[PDB]
């Protein structure tokens, strides 16, 4: 379980949908310093409370541009993590992954999805018909 | 003929010539250009190549058969 | 019945020269490779693509200009 | 090449290709590409300044003195 | 007033100068031979 | 020979334009003009011919006359324009034109056609092509 | 989900990653370039392809590359 | 003590160095061209003075010193009407012949044959018949002679002098601080009692002392140069007092409260004067007072420096719950509680609500002088009728757009979440979803029941059945609500019974009351209702509810979506975020101003569309001896604008043959500028459907050239901005569609008017 108390909010439009029962869910918690005044993702302003706070959330989107461009830049908070909820119950801690935020290397994480070669060298489409290979995953 | 058919006739060459120009420079671009390099990797009709760079919108080489379909109209 | 079939044929064959070009550079991205093709003439266009285009553009606008120009004169 | 060189590039994807850049500066370690060309004209992103490997640079003018 | 003259050579003034000039004389070229074209430009008058 | 247009002051149609024309400045002289020099089609209105070896003046005078306009605009342009490239801020130089530098190009444009001809023949018209920014093929 | 691929080019500016507006990308430890970082894109299943990050490479031509590909529900940006 | 004046001394040094450093007050533009587009870019930024600092004082005096700058340009603006009407101009020859002469102020040159244009306007006179109302409304002045309007055009440019001077005194020498520009109270009781109410005063003294006398004796038929000098009513008491008894008691009764002695000169008659067609000017001259005595009084409703009056602060912190009325108690606990913050920090909200409410202003002025003509032979001037509503009535919805764009522009800059905690705007922001939601339903209601019904009609005439059309002779709508208020102010003085017994006649003659004619020309009479007016108002209904939509959906958004939730960071003026999320093209408040352009223009043009042919129809004509009206286009409203074929056929194809057929005389400027319209209008569209990355790599092959000669610039060609090709396309797209327009009303009018 995810535990805080949400922020004093009385109620809006830009909330959870259909989405958020049936597919996936994000929640977003932080600690804060003091009970002042941020902007929810989706309009309206909301009260964050003196201690530590959760909200849930329909993208995962919402919770980078709520905790890096208003609970980082502007609260200078730097302890919000989001998760990401399942109907069955299921919760995985996604942001940041290994505890460390993306923009700073870490030890240890592997490369992804990385291509050898300047990018003018990837090989024409005709000579990868019908192989099924994109010229981007060619070797 | 006289001149008014004159006028015409080059108002068609315009019209032949700008739909060529249309039609070549997207083949000719198709396999990319200084703005998108690596544009034969997107494939024929691929909607844009985001904002950066200046602004990429009706850069595919479908694009350029979209745009020339106009001017064969016209 | 003369007026229908004239626009009729007309307006195809602009249809279908819009697809030749259209194929064309469909051919450029998917079908082309700059190896099997090394000096010959498909690949000598490619090389000169700058003058062609550019060339076509002055058609276009001395075409565009003068034609314009003279209608709006008279 | 080295500090000062006046260079074309040779990089086919590069916005400068086949135009001339001048030499900022060469990294001694092994880097994939350790030269710095600076350029007077920006590309479509407004960068003036671009990584390179020896092999992608012409030199065409030595340092001055 | 070397500022006032600087502002003088910025391209868009020097092309309202220049439009404006080549305007006048073609404006006057029309005033004083009206009605010349093609076929009878630098011919004596009838 | 060409037979379908005739003099205009022996088409019938463009005199009756120019007896029901306005009296005034615009049309007195001009259709008097029109009358010896242009050659009028059954609508009665002048018409531009090419099929004629005689009064070939009247197409290479207006053609040459904008030939070298046109050219001693372009030769402006581009000596200017070369004569900026060695300044340390080319760029300033075309938004703040350069008056002793304007002057001195569009001088020399008087005589472009010849300038133009050197150029070509010594080879400093154009660039080569390899130092030519293109994009890949 | 879209793809995104990352070239040699990369200079580790780390630009990419914070223009990212849904935590697709991360710096990892690398040692071509002075920086002695590369960028990866670990999580691509949560790119939408704003391309905010090509926009943010500084070098030329682009060290990171988003090429659309098939549309899931949190590539399309849906709420619902 | 709180209310008090206080500047700062040289704050800016007045050199012209800064003339010859392009893009100096942007720090981008300041380092100089490297592409083209940095030249569109200056341009595009020179106004938007809260991007060049950050410092409210600064943005404030610029908007001081501005303001004096284009006052300045409107006094030139106006001193070359009066100029021009006193210089060359049949203002004398008209105004001896009102009804048998057109007004004519511009005269051409003749150079090139362009003197065709100098019309037979009557008077002796050749020059292009002007359709601004000048001589109407000079003639309402009681102005009779040239060399009155070249005294006016002088003092024009001395007011534009002053103007200027005043701009560069308020900003280089004298610039106020922000604490002066934030006295709401004081700026109100001066701007209510000392510019509206003091104004309409000097205007009520210039009327009852000049333009009374002066236009009772041109109404009464004597020559022009047998009325006495305006000043000559004012001396010689004697003159005064014959046209109207009341002046020999002088200011006794107005000092004493027997103002009914003056009802000699401030009338109430309503209706329109017999002899010219326009408002009794005593009518106006008692409308005017009446509105200064109002406007004074209202501007001692705010608190100033002595206690008395009320608090722009204390009245937004009360209205809220549970303060208000019951069933307005939604508004939360907090209401208007906040809104403060917003006028003493944002510029751009009071210019969003200023920019809608001459929206309001100008749309009234279009509606109620047609149907109120204000001014000696104006009404039956129907080329300046019909030129008067359209000009209005374009310049309100370019006022209402702006204002909606301005709205836009202070949700993404200057709205703070701090100041907005569960009040009325952090409320409207968190339903918005409800409030774009219903506004699309009515919007697709309203294009159904308004448009297809249209479409309905075609289908039913194409096929033979006129029983089953939507008409007054098939399945009729009537709209009773609006037939039922003409009969109840037609009732109201007597022409829910004689409720205001005040009127003698009709307070507008086209709710009924009778017809006026003055020339043998109709002046004004009953409009009736019928389907047709039923189903072209609820076309009206529709495209504005459409383009309150597209920019109040704007504005909602402007913050951000569901789409794109962190808008506000990108700006108010982005193209996009990129292809992803499916493609967020146009996503930003601008391109909602963008696409609310095209609908303010497809809604007004329906409005200037319904004006000129239900005026030609039903209104104007002309009068024989007999009372007999044949109007303009012989009633064919009520039939033929019930079906779209019936616009294309009896309007546009049939009305434009004025325009059509204009060459060889001198309306061919307005067909040329028919064409001319035309070819801006499908010129806009290669801007519109066509996007910068095909020209960019069109512009990469033409560089190529140029390099090639050693004739490529060193400012790199640059395709223009997406947004700037947007901007682009919307201009020429509305410049083309109005002046077509214009060409074909001005046209048909000054041939058939
Ligand atoms: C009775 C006093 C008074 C009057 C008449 C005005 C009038 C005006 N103010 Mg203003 N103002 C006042 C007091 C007054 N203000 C006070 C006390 C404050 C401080 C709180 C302000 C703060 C203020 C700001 C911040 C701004 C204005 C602006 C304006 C102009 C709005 C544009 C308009 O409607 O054009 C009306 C058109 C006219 C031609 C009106 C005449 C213009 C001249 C200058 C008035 C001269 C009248 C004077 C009594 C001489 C009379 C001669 C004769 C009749 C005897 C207008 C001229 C705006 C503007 O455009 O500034 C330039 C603006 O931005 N005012
Ligand atoms: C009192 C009225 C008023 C005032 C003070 C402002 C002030 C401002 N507006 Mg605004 N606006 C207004 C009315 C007003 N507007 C109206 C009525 C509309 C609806 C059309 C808009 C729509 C609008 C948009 C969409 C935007 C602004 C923006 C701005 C800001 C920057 C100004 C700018 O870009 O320079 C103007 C610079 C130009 C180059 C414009 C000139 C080009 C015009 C369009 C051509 C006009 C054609 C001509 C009249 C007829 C043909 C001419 C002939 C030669 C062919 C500034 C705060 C911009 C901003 O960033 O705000 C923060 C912005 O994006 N406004
Ligand atoms: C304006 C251009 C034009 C004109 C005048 C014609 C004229 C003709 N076409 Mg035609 N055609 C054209 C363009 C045109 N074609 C194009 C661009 C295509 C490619 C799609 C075709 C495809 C086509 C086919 C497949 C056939 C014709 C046929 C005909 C003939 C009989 C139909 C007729 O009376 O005229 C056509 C009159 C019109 C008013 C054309 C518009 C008809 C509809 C309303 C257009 C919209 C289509 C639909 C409603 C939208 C999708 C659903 C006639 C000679 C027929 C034929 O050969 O006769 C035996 C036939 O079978 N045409
Ligand atoms: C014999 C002629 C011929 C043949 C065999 C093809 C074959 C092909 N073309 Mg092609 N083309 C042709 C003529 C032809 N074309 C002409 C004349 C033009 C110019 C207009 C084009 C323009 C064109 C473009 C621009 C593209 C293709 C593409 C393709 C390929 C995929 C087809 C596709 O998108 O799925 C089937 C597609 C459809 C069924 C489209 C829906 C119908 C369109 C919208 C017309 C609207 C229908 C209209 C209202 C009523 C028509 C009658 C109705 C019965 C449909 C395929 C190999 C595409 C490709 O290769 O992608 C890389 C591609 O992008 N073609
Ligand atoms: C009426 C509509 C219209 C017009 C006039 C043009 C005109 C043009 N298009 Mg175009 N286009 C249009 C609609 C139109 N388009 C639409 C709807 C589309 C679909 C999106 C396209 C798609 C399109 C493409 C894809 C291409 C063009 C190209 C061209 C150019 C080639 C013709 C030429 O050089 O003539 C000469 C130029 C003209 C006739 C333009 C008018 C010049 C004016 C009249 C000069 C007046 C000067 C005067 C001082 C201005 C007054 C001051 C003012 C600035 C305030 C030309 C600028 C081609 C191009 O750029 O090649 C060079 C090209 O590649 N267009
Ligand atoms: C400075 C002078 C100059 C010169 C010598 C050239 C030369 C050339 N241009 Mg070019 N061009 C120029 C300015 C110039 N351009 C400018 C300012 C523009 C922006 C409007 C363009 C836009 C342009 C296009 C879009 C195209 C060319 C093309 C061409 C080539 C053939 C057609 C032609 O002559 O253009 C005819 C001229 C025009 C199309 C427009 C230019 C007219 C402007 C108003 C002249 C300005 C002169 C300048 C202000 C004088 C300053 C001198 C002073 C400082 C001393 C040729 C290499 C064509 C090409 O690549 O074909 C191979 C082509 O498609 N040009
Ligand atoms: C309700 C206001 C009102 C009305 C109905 C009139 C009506 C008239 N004026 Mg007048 N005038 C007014 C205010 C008004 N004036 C003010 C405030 C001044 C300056 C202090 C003047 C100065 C003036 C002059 C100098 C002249 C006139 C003239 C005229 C006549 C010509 C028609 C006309 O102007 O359009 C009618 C106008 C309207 C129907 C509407 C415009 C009036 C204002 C802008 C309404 C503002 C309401 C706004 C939208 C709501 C604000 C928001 C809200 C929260 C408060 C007509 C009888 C002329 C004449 O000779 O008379 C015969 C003339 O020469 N007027
Ligand atoms: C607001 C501007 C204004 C101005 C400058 C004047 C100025 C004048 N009025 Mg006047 N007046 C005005 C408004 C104005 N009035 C209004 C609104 C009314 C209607 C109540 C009157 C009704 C009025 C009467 C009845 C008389 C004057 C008279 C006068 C003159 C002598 C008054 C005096 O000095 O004591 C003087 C020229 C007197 C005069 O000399 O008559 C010509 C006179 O008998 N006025
Ligand atoms: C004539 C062309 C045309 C038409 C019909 C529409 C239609 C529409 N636009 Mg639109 N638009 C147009 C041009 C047009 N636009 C242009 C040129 C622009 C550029 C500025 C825009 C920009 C624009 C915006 C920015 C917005 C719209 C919106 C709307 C919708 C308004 C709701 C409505 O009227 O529902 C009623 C539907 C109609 C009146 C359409 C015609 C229906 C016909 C007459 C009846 C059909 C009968 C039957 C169903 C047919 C079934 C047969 C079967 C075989 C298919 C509607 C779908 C708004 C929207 O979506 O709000 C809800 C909106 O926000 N449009
Ligand atoms: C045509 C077009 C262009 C090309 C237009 C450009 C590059 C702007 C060209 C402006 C010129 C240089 C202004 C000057 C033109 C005058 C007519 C020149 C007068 C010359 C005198 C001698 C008469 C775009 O860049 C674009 C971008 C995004 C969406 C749509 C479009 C688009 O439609
Ligand atoms: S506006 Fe242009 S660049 Fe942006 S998403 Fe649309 S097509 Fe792509
Ligand atoms: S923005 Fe480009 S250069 Fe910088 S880290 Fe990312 S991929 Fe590498």
């Amino acid at each position: 379980t995810l535990e805080g108390q949400t922020p004093i909010f009385g109620g809006g439009t830009g909330g959870l949908l259909t989405k958020a029962e049936r597919e996936e869910k994000y929640v977003i918690t932080w600690t804060s310093p003091k009970e002042q005044v941020f902007e929810m993702p989706t309009g309206g302003s909301a009260i964050m409370r003196q201690g530590k706070n959760k909200l849930e959330i329909a993208r995962k989107e919402y919770g980078i541009a709520l905790g890096g461009q208003q609970l980082r830049a502007k609260f200078k908070i730097n302890d919000y993590k989001i998760y990401r909820v399942y109907p069955n119950g299921e919760t995985q801690m996604i942001h940041p992954a290994d505890g460390v935020f993306p923009e700073k290397v870490n030890q240890g994480r592997p490369k992804v999805r990385y291509v050898d070669r300047n990018i003018g060298s990837n090989p024409s489409p005709a000579k990868l018909k019908f192989s099924g290979v994109q010229p981007y995953d060619a070797p | 003929i006289g001149p008014g058919d004159f006028y015409v006739h080059h108002a068609i060459a315009l019209g032949l010539h700008v739909t060529t120009l249309v039609l070549v420079k997207g083949a000719l671009d198709a396999r990319g250009s200084k703005l998108m390099p690596d544009k034969k990797d997107f494939g024929y009709a691929f909607p844009c190549d985001g904002p950066g760079r200046g602004g990429t919108c009706d850069i595919s080489a479908w694009d350029a058969s979209y745009l020339a379909v106009f001017w064969m109209l016209n | 019945t003369q007026a229908a079939l004239y626009t009729h044929h007309q307006y195809i064959a602009g249809f279908l020269m819009v697809g030749a070009f259209s194929h064309a550079g469909i051919f450029w991205i998917r079908d082309y490779d700059p190896e099997q093709n090394k000096g010959n003439v498909l690949d000598r266009m490619l090389r000169h693509k700058e003058a062609i285009i550019s060339h076509l553009s002055w058609v276009s606008l001395f075409l565009g200009f003068h034609t314009l120009g003279l209608y709006v004169h008279n | 090449v080295e500090r000062g060189s006046k260079v074309r590039i040779l990089r086919r994807e590069s916005y400068w290709y086949q135009d001339v850049g001048l030499v900022a500066s060469v990294d001694k370690s092994g880097i994939k590409y350790p030269v710095i060309v600076r350029f007077d004209k920006v590309n479509y992103a407004g960068v003036n300044t671009n990584n390179f490997a020896d092999f992608e640079l012409l030199e065409i003018e030595k340092p001055k003195a | 007033m070397q500022h006032v003259f600087k502002y003088l050579t910025l391209a868009p003034v020097m092309a309202t100068f220049t439009m404006v000039a080549l305007s006048v004389v073609l404006i006057m070229l029309q005033i004083w031979f009206p009605g010349l074209q093609y076929g009878t430009y630098f011919k004596p008058t009838p | 020979a060409n037979s379908t247009l005739v003099p205009c002051s022996k088409s019938p149609a463009f005199q009756a334009r120019m007896k029901n024309a306005p009296d005034t400045y615009y049309f007195n002289k001009p259709f008097k003009a029109y009358a010896k020099y242009e050659l009028c089609g059954t609508d009665g209105l002048p018409h531009l011919p090419l099929d004629r070896l005689d009064r070939a003046t009247d197409v290479l005078v207006p053609i040459g006359l904008f030939l070298y306009v046109a050219g001693f605009i372009g030769w402006s342009g581009r000596s200017y324009l070369r004569a900026t490239k060695s300044a340390s801020d080319p760029e300033m130089k075309e938004i703040f034109i350069d008056l002793p530098l304007a002057l001195q190009s569009i001088s020399k444009a008087v005589l472009w056609p010849l300038l133009a001809l050197q150029e070509f023949l010594s080879g400093d018209l154009t660039a080569r092509d390899e130092e030519i920014p293109i994009s890949p093929r | 989900s879209h793809t995104v691929k990352i070239y040699d080019t990369c200079i580790g500016c780390t630009q990419c990653v914070r223009a990212c507006p849904t935590d697709v990308l991360e710096m990892v430890p690398w040692d071509g370039c002075k920086a002695a970082q590369i960028a990866s894109s670990p999580r691509t299943e949560d790119c939408v392809g704003c391309k905010r990050c090509e926009t943010a490479c500084p070098t030329d031509f682009l060290s990171i590359r988003v090429y659309l590909g098939a549309e899931t529900t949190r590539s399309m940006g849906l709420a619902y | 003590q709180k209310v008090r004046v206080v500047v700062d001394n040289d704050p800016v040094p007045t050199s012209p160095e800064l003339w010859a450093k392009p893009g100096h007050f942007d720090r981008t533009l300041a380092r100089g061209p490297k592409t083209t587009t940095w030249i569109w870019n200056l341009h595009a930024n020179a106004h938007d003075f809260d991007t060049h600092t950050s410092d409210l004082e600064d943005i404030s005096r610029k908007i001081f010193a501005a303001h004096f700058g284009h006052l300045a340009v409107i006094f030139i603006w106006l001193s070359g009407m009066y100029f021009h009407g006193a210089k060359f101009s049949n203002f004398e020859a008209w105004m001896a012949n009102p009804t048998g002469v057109k007004p004519s102020a511009q005269v051409v040159w003749s150079l090139v044959g362009q003197d065709i244009l100098n019309a037979d306007v009557g008077g002796g006179f050749h020059g292009i018949q002007i359709t601004s109302g000048l001589f109407q409304l000079w003639r309402a002045a009681g102005i009779t002679n040239t060399f009155q309007l070249y005294c006016t055009a002088i003092g024009g440019l001395v007011m534009a002098a002053i103007m200027l001077f005043a701009g560069w005194f308020h900003y280089h020498k004298r610039a106020p601080k922000l604490e002066w520009f934030q006295n709401w109270e004081a700026m109100m009781n001066h701007h209510l009692a000392g510019l509206l109410g003091l104004g309409c005063l000097g205007w009520a003294g210039h009327q009852i002392h000049v333009a009374l006398p002066v236009n009772k004796l041109l109404d009464a038929g004597v020559a022009i140069k047998d009325i006495p000098l305006p000043h000559e009513f004012i001396l010689n008491t004697s003159l005064m007092a014959e046209l109207y008894p009341s002046f020999a008691k002088g200011l006794v009764p107005f000092f004493t409260l027997q103002w009914g002695q003056y009802a000699d000169f401030l009338t109430f008659k309503g209706g329109l004067n017999p002899v010219t067609g326009g408002l009794w000017l005593s009518d106006t001259a008692h409308h005017h007072l009446a509105l200064a005595v109002l406007f004074i009084v209202a501007g001692h409703f705010y608190r100033t420096n002595w206690g008395i009056g009320h608090s722009f602060k204390e009245m937004l912190d009360d209205a809220k719950s549970p303060n208000m009325l019951p069933f307005l108690n939604f508004i939360g606990p907090v209401g208007h509680e906040g809104l403060d913050k917003i006028f003493e920090t944002s510029w751009h909200a009071n210019l969003s609500i200023h920019l809608v409410q001459f929206g309001t202003a100008s749309l009234l002025v279009a509606h109620h002088m047609y149907a109120m003509p204000p001014y000696p032979y104006l009404a039956t001037d129907y080329a300046t009728a019909l030129s008067l509503f359209t000009h209005h009535v374009w310049i309100a919805g370019f006022c209402i757009v702006g204002g909606a764009a301005h709205a836009a522009i202070f949700m993404v800059r200057d709205y703070d979440p701090a100041h907005h905690v569960n009040n009325i705007l952090d409320r409207t922001l968190r339903h918005r979803d409800v409030i774009i939601s219903h506004l699309a339903w009515v919007c697709q209601f309203l294009g159904f029941h308004s448009f297809a019904m249209y479409c309905h009609n075609d289908t039913m005439r194409a096929f033979g059945r006129p029983q089953d059309m939507f008409s007054d002779t098939g399945i009729q709508l009537q709209p009773i609500f609006a037939q039922w208020i003409q009969h109840i102010h037609t009732a109201a003085v007597g022409a829910l019974g004689t409720t205001a017994p005040g009127i003698g006649a009709p307070v507008s003659y086209a709710w009924g009351g009778g017809m006026v004619a003055v020339g043998g020309k109709v002046a004004m009479m009953p409009i009736a209702l019928g389907t047709a007016d039923f189903l072209i108002h609820h076309i009206h209904a529709f495209t504005i509810h459409v383009t309150v939509l597209v920019l109040f959906k704007g504005v909602l958004f402007a913050r951000g979506s569901r789409l794109v939730p962190d808008k506000a960071n990108l700006g108010f003026r982005f193209p996009c975020d990129g292809p992803g999320r499916g493609g967020t093209c146009q996503v930003s408040a601008w391109d909602h101003v963008f696409l609310g352009l095209f609908w303010m223009y497809n809604s007004l043009s329906m409005v200037v569309f319904h004006f000129s042919w239900k005026m030609q129809s039903d209104v104007w004509g002309t009068v024989d001896s007999d009372g007999i009206v044949t109007h303009l286009t012989g009633g064919n409203f009520a039939t033929s604008s019930i079906t779209n074929n019936g616009w294309l056929r009896d309007f546009l194809w049939a009305q434009s043959a004025q325009v059509i057929q204009s060459y060889n005389s001198s309306l061919s400027a307005y067909g040329l500028m028919f064409l001319a319209g035309h070819f801006i209008f499908g010129f806009s569209l290669m801007f519109l459907f066509s996007g910068r990355g095909y020209w960019q790599e069109l512009i990469e092959s033409i560089v190529w050239a140029h390099n090639k000669l050693k004739v490529a610039p060193a400012i790199q060609p640059r395709a223009l901005s997406i947004v700037h090709g947007r901007a682009v396309g919307v201009a020429h797209y509305l410049l083309g569609g109005i002046v077509t327009t214009w060409a074909f009303f001005l046209a048909r009018m000054s041939a058939i008017g």
